[PDB]
């Protein structure tokens, strides 16, 4: 989980239904829900900054280059992919279908739609296949794909010829691996519990919450 | 009267609301409908047998996008999850937004209104609302024989504080 | 140049800080935060909070007990909630203060005690070494980082073939300015002629992808030549 | 929420913008790199290992 639904519950159309009797009798009690009120815009803002901190690592918004010429390997999915109408790649739009009042709750948009954040995962990507950490580190300083892997090996303390001696093999274990996380995502809602469990206690909550007006 | 937002009361219900026509069908016993809050949402008019359907008068926050006082005292207000019918108006996903320019010109995000529109000062000044920008657009010319080597370095200092 | 541009740098940390004070926001939330929790508690304590008279001896003297009590149950109540309410603000703000120093702790120990090679752990770019100084209710980190500044363009290979046996790189990468082969560090461009001292020889042509054709020189010849 | 968030905001740091030697701090087994993936209210990495 990275963020959370912005909701405000405003104190005085929530606690009295317009009422300037009932208005009133809150103010008597002073300085109560005005402290609610602005914790939980508190608890809002934080979300979005959340969602900076995450995401907006990265200060220049890098795309990728039109022909998929990486060594061998396919990234196609991972990629974004033109043919849908918001520019989301092909694991997202699998995710994206696979996860599916007026008392005074309100839900406060996010700072950072569903296709901007889309445009930074797929910035950040960019990143990776067509710089490795550099981007992040600094400027981002251009490299292939095939030296950042051979790279990346001697720093696990495997040496560059067991990459560069077995990159076609490699290459289809890769790919197939990524069509198992498609299969696996595809057909088993167990491994995306984290975030259902999230909605579900936030939801619940606010049902419960919008619940308690009914109780005598 | 429908379509308007009347203060109603209904075979003694009282309330506030917007009454419109409701397509739900009763069953023919049943008289007062309920939300899933146990409140009120559909009641049969009493006099002549018509379902109607109760949706609360319109409301929403009120934030305000404001510039420095200095530089100026010109001010543009967000009515907050409001379409701009009921109030160089400008209508987003955010809420009806009044006293602001729009401009699709993007620029580094400043004074934020949420669903991707930032608000900035600049021209003569005034306050203008655009796409939020992302950065600056770089792609870079992968290739599968080219390499970027730094020939230089800079030790910058920078303040984290805790 | 390193100790004039790190002279300078701290010249601009001193610039900046005694210029600019959005630096210090963090801080100063957190000291407008409590001191604005306290001010709303006591303005919790000169609230009626549903009684005849805020003041607990005004009540007092205007009602005798048998009466009183009730009022004075809704003034224990309503402050009593206050002071709930607070205290479990405060508590959960000290929490998340806590986490914060757990996270300086570390950030402290790994960071300024000892280099750190986690990236953007410490500031953006590879890090060098951190200095500590002393706040109020805080404190501020200096993060000295190396970024690389300016790039040049190199045609590049995996390995490099000189008998029909692959060479590849102990450290760097084969560069080549287009008519001649050189290895050069990752991170700076320090060109090097190639030699057999910086490469290791394994396999043969065919199986790696890409391979260029280069001489590779050896050291150890022209010592025996001569 | 924001224990975890920063949680994977160090992670989204070492793991995808750069690589980390951590053991399990990426998925079990040694690290290579990772990727970000935009999800409704949270983020799924793909973890190469
Ligand atoms: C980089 O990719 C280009 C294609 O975009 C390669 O050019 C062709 O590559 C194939 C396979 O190596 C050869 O059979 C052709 O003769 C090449 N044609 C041209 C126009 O050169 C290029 O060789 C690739 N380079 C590397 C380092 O792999
Ligand atoms: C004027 O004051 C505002 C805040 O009150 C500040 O943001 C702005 O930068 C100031 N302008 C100048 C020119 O000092
Ligand atoms: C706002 O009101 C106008 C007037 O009827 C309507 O045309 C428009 O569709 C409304 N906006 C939305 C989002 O429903
Ligand atoms: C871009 O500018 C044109 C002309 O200046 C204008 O008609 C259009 O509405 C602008 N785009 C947006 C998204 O406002
Ligand atoms: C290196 O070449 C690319 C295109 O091949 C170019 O965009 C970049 O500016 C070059 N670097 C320098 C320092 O000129
Ligand atoms: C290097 O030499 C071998 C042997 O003749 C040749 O087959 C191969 O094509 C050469 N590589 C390149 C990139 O020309």
């Amino acid at each position: 989980p990275v963020s959370m639904t912005k909701t405000s519950v405003d104190c005085t159309m929530y606690i009295c239904g317009d009422s300037t009797e009932c208005s009133n009798l809150l103010l008597q009690y002073g300085s109560f829900c005005t402290q609610l009120n602005r914790a939980l815009t508190g608890i809002a803002v934080e979300q979005d900054k959340n969602t900076q901190e995450v995401f907006a690592q990265v200060k220049q918004i890098y795309k990728t280059p039109p022909i998929k010429d990486f060594g061998g390997f396919n990234f196609s999915q991972i990629l974004p992919d033109p043919s849908k109408p918001s520019k989301r790649s092909f694991i997202e739009d699998l995710l994206f279908n696979k996860v599916t009042k007026f008392n005074g709750l309100t839900v406060l948009p996010p700072l950072l739609t569903d296709e901007m954040i889309a445009q930074y995962t797929s910035a950040l990507l960019a990143g990776t296949i067509t710089s490795g950490w550099t981007f992040g580190a600094g400027a981002a300083l251009q490299i292939p794909f095939a030296m950042q892997m051979a790279y990346r090996f001697n720093g696990i303390g495997v040496t560059q010829n067991v990459l560069y001696e077995n990159q076609k093999l490699i290459a289809n274990q890769f790919n197939s691996a990524i069509g198992k996380i498609q299969d696996s995502l595809s057909s088993t809602a167990s491994a995306l519990g984290k975030l259902q469990d999230v909605v579900n206690q936030n939801a619940q909550a606010l049902n419960t919450l919008v619940k308690q007006l009914s109780s005598n | 009267v429908k379509n308007k937002c009347v203060n109603f009361n209904f075979n003694g219900l009282t309330g506030t609301g917007v009454l419109t026509e409701s397509n739900k069908k009763f069953l023919p016993f049943q008289q007062f409908g309920r939300d899933i809050a146990d409140t009120t949402d559909a009641v049969r008019d009493p006099q002549t047998l018509e379902i109607l359907d109760i949706t609360p008068c319109s409301f929403g926050g009120v934030s305000v996008i404001t510039p420095g006082t200095n530089t100026s005292n010109q001010v543009a207000v967000l009515y907050q999850d409001v379409n701009c019918t009921e109030v160089n108006v400008f209508q987003t996903r955010a809420g009806c937004l009044i006293g602001a320019e729009h401009v699709n010109n993007s620029y580094e995000c400043d004074i934020p209104i949420g669903a991707g529109i930032c608000a900035s000062y600049q021209t003569s000044q005034s306050i203008i609302a655009y796409t939020m920008s992302l950065g600056a657009e770089n792609s870079v010319a992968y290739s599968n024989n080219s390499i970027a080597i730094p020939t230089n370095f800079t030790i910058s200092v920078t303040t984290e504080i805790l | 140049l390193i100790a004039n541009q790190f002279n300078s740098a701290i010249g601009k940390i001193q610039d900046s800080l005694s210029s600019t004070a959005s630096a210090l926001g963090k801080l100063q939330d957190v000291v407008n935060q409590n001191a604005q929790a306290l001010n709303t508690l006591v303005k919790q304590l000169s609230s009626n909070f549903g009684a005849i008279s805020s003041v607990l001896n005004d009540i007092l003297s205007r009602l005798d007990p048998p009466e009183a009590e009730v009022q004075i149950d809704r003034l224990i109540t309503g402050r009593l909630q206050s002071l709930q309410t607070y205290v479990t603000q405060q508590l959960i703000r000290a929490a998340e203060i806590r986490a914060s120093a757990n996270l300086a702790a570390t950030k402290m120990s790994e960071c300024v005690l000892g280099q750190s090679k986690r990236v953007d752990f410490c500031g953006k770019g590879y890090h060098l070494m951190s200095f500590p100084q002393s706040a109020p209710h805080g404190v501020v980190f200096l993060h000295v980082t190396y970024v690389p500044a300016q790039e040049k363009n190199f045609t590049t290979a995996p390995a490099i073939c000189h008998d029909g046996k692959a060479h590849f790189p102990r450290e760097g990468v084969f560069v080549s300015n287009g008519t001649h082969w050189f290895v050069t560090q990752r991170n700076f461009y320090e060109p090097q002629i190639i030699t057999t001292d910086n490469t290791f020889v394994s396999g043969n042509c065919d199986v790696v992808i890409g391979i260029v054709n280069n001489t590779v020189y050896d050291p150890l010849q022209p010592e025996l030549d001569s």
